[PDB]
RNA sequence: GUUUACCAAAAACAUCACCUCUAGCAUUACUAGUAUUAGAGGCAAUGCCUGCCCAGUGACACCAGUUUAACGGCCGCGGUAUU
RNA sequence: AGAGUUAAAUUAUAACUAAGCUGUAAAAAGCCCUAGUUAAAAUAAAAUAACCCACGAAAGUGACUCUAAUAAUCCUGACACACGAUAGCUAGGACCCAAACUGGGAUUAGAUACCCCACUAUGCCUAGCCCUAAACCCAAAUAGUUACAUAACAAAACUA
C-alpha cells in the first residue's frame, strides 16, 4: 500500500453507507488509482463534535482505504472528498507500512560532559 | 566598561538624528542642488567627448537622459 | 525536452527477468505512473548517461559528474517555474550552475575532445569568465553607449571623406 | 485648451492626478449601462506632505453618538539664566 | 516553496439569570449595547510533548496532511551573483487580539514616563521595495596536536 485514506463517514444506515463507499471508491478509481483493501474500523463516538457541511456531527463511521495512486492525484481526491456532504473529515496520508521499521537499539549510556571549564583554582 | 563607549555612540547618533530632523528640508535643498551640479557635470563630460572627437554636434538619436534627477 | 513514458518500467524492476509476462496491474504499479519524481530523475539520469558518456561504469570521471549535475540543474529549473519565491531552491540552482561551470572549465583544461562532445550533446555554451567583474551603473552604460556612437559616427564621416577624396582625384586625373 | 461677440485672453475657468459624499437598480435621459459603475462636488499632473478640534451651524442618526480632503477655528497675564 | 485542514482560547452574533464589569499597593477613569452559562462563523497564533538538540549557508524553523526538495568524488577565495531577523514604504485584501502615536484617569512640585482604560499606524495574506541588528556563540575558513606552556577574566594553550 502507498497511500492510506482515513475516511470518516457520517453515521447513517447500512445501504447509505454502502452507496457512499461505492461512490468514494469509484471516485478513487477514476483518478487512476487501484485500491488494495478497505477495512472498517467500526462506528465509534467522535472525540469531539466535528462541524462540517453546516451540520454538527457527534458520531461517525471509520474506514481505512489503502491504495496506490500517482503523486498528482492526491489533491484532486482531497478536493472531491471536501465537497461530499456524507464525509465528516477525509485525510490521505502515507501508509505506515511504506516506512520500514528501524532498529530501536535502546538507551545508549551517555557520559557526563567534562572539560567544559578550565582547571584554574577557584 | 564598554557601556561607556556604547552610550557615547548612542548619544552621538541620537543628536545626529535630531539634527537631521530639525534641518530636514535644508538637507533636501542641498541634496537637490548637488544633484543638479552632478547632472550638469555629467552632461558637460559627455559633451566634451564628442567635442574632442572632432564632431561639431552630438550624434543623431542621442538624448543624454537624466540619471541623477529621477523621481522616487 | 525528454518525454519518459508513464509505463517506462523503472530501473529498479526493469532489469529483472519475467517482467513483461506479468499482468497490467503489476506493470502499472511498477511503472512510472505510480512513481514519484525521484524515479523519473533516475530514469533521465540513466538515459542521459547511456547516450552521452562512453563509459557509464566510470562515475568518478568529470564527464560523469557533469551529466550527473545536469539532471539536478534541470530539475531545479523545473521546480523554479512553479515556485518563484523559493529562494533556497534558487540558491541551490545557482550554485549547481557554478559547480557545473567549474567542472566544465576543468574538463576543457584536461581533455578538450571530451569537453567539446559533452558541450555539444548537452547544449551547454561555455563562456570564458569576463575579466574585471564590475556593476554596470547608469553613468557607465550611458558613457559607453555615447562613446560607441561617437566612434561609429567618426569612422563613418572619415569613410565618406575618403570616398569624396577618391572621387575628386579620379575626376581630376582624367581631365 | 476655453472664456467677458463689441474697452479687460489673464495670475481667471477647465485639465490629467488625488479626495469626498449619493445610489443594490430595467424598458425614452442616466442606460439598452450595474459599485474597477453612474451622478452631486472640492483641489489641481508629478515629488515631500497635508499637524489639532465636533466647543458652535449643518449632514447621517429620526434622542446619545460619528463627521472637518464639512461650513470653520487653532490663546492670554506676570517674573525669571549675566544687562 | 506551494496546496489543503483545525484542537484549545477569544470574538461578531441569540436565549435565561443577575447587577455591576474591568481596573490596581490603593484609587480614579471607562463600559453599564454590562457580566455569567448555553450554541457560534471569520481573522491571528500554534498549550504538554521540548529534562528533546535536529534541519538550513546565515537570517530562521518545532498544530496536522500531500507535492517538489535540501549543490559540489567535497581546500581558501571578492568590490561579481544570490539571500538576508524585526522595523519601515507602495498597491490590493483581512482585522479576534496586542499595540507605536494619541485622548482620558492615577502619582508627582512638574510626569508630554513607569500604573489603568479606549483606539490608530503596525504585527496578518499577494506582489514590488528597503538591505539594517548586542545579524554575538563579540572566538574567520580548511586539515590537525595535547608537545612547550596559566598577563588577568572568560570558552585551555597551539600548528600548516
Ligand atoms: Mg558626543
Ligand atoms: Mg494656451
Ligand atoms: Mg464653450
Ligand atoms: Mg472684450
Ligand atoms: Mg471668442
Ligand atoms: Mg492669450
Ligand atoms: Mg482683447
Ligand atoms: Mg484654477
Ligand atoms: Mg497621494
Ligand atoms: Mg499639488
Ligand atoms: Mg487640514
Ligand atoms: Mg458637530
Ligand atoms: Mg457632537
Ligand atoms: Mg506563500
Ligand atoms: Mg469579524
Ligand atoms: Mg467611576
Ligand atoms: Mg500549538
Ligand atoms: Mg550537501
Ligand atoms: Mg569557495
Ligand atoms: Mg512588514
Ligand atoms: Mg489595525
Ligand atoms: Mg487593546
Ligand atoms: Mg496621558
Ligand atoms: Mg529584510
Ligand atoms: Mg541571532
Ligand atoms: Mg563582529
Ligand atoms: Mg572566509
Ligand atoms: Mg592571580
Amino acid at each position: 500500500p502507498r497511500y492510506e485514506l482515513a475516511l470518516i463517514l457520517k453515521a447513517m444506515q447500512r445501504p447509505e453507507t454502502a452507496a457512499a463507499l461505492k461512490r468514494t471508491l469509484e471516485a478513487l478509481m477514476d483518478r487512476g488509482a487501484v485500491v488494495r483493501n478497505l477495512e472498517n474500523l467500526g462506528e465509534r463516538m467522535l472525540p469531539y463534535k466535528i462541524s462540517a457541511h453546516n451540520q454538527r456531527h457527534s458520531r461517525g463511521g471509520y474506514f481505512l482505504v489503502d491504495f496506490y495512486a500517482p503523486a498528482t492525484t492526491v489533491e484532486s481526491m482531497m478536493e472531491h472528498l471536501s465537497r461530499d456532504i456524507d464525509v465528516i473529515r477525509p485525510n490521505i496520508v502515507k501508509h505506515p507500512l511504506t516506512q520500514e521499521v528501524k532498529e530501536c537499539e535502546g538507551i545508549v549510556p551517555v557520559p557526563l560532559e567534562e572539560k567544559l571549564y578550565s582547571t584554574k583554582k577557584r | 566598561k564598554n557601556i561607556l563607549k556604547i552610550r557615547r555612540r548612542k548619544m552621538n547618533h541620537h543628536k545626529y538624528r535630531k539634527l537631521v530632523k530639525r534641518t530636514r528640508f535644508l538637507r533636501r535643498k542641498v541634496r537637490e542642488g548637488r544633484l543638479r551640479q552632478k547632472q550638469v557635470k555629467f552632461e558637460r563630460d559627455l559633451k566634451r567627448i564628442w567635442q574632442k572627437a572632432g564632431l561639431k554636434e552630438a550624434p543623431a538619436g542621442w538624448q543624454t537622459p537624466k540619471i541623477y534627477l529621477k523621481n522616487q | 525536452q525528454d518525454d519518459p513514458p508513464p509505463s517506462m518500467l523503472l530501473l529498479d524492476y526493469q532489469n529483472v527477468p519475467g517482467i513483461h509476462k506479468v499482468d497490467d496491474v503489476v506493470k502499472r504499479l511498477l511503472s512510472l505512473e505510480m512513481a514519484n519524481q525521484k524515479e523519473k530523475l533516475k530514469i533521465k539520469k540513466m538515459q542521459l548517461m547511456n547516450k552521452v558518456l562512453e563509459n557509464p561504469e566510470d562515475t568518478s570521471s568529470l564527464e560523469a559528474r557533469i551529466v550527473a549535475l545536469t539532471v539536478k540543474i534541470r530539475n531545479y529549473e523545473e521546480h523554479m517555474q512553479k515556485h518563484r519565491k523559493d529562494k533556497a531552491h534558487k540558491r541551490f540552482l545557482l550554485m549547481s550552475i557554478d559547480q557545473r561551470k567549474k567542472m566544465l572549465k576543468n574538463l576543457r583544461e584536461t581533455n578538450y575532445a571530451v569537453f567539446e562532445k559533452i558541450c555539444k550533446e548537452l547544449g551547454i555554451e561555455y563562456t570564458f569568465p569576463p575579466p574585471y567583474h564590475r556593476k554596470a551603473h547608469r553613468r557607465w552604460v550611458t558613457k559607453k553607449a555615447l562613446c560607441t556612437q561617437v566612434f561609429r559616427e567618426v569612422q563613418k564621416l572619415k569613410k565618406q571623406k575618403r570616398a569624396l577624396r577618391a572621387a575628386a582625384v579620379a575626376a581630376h586625373k582624367q581631365g
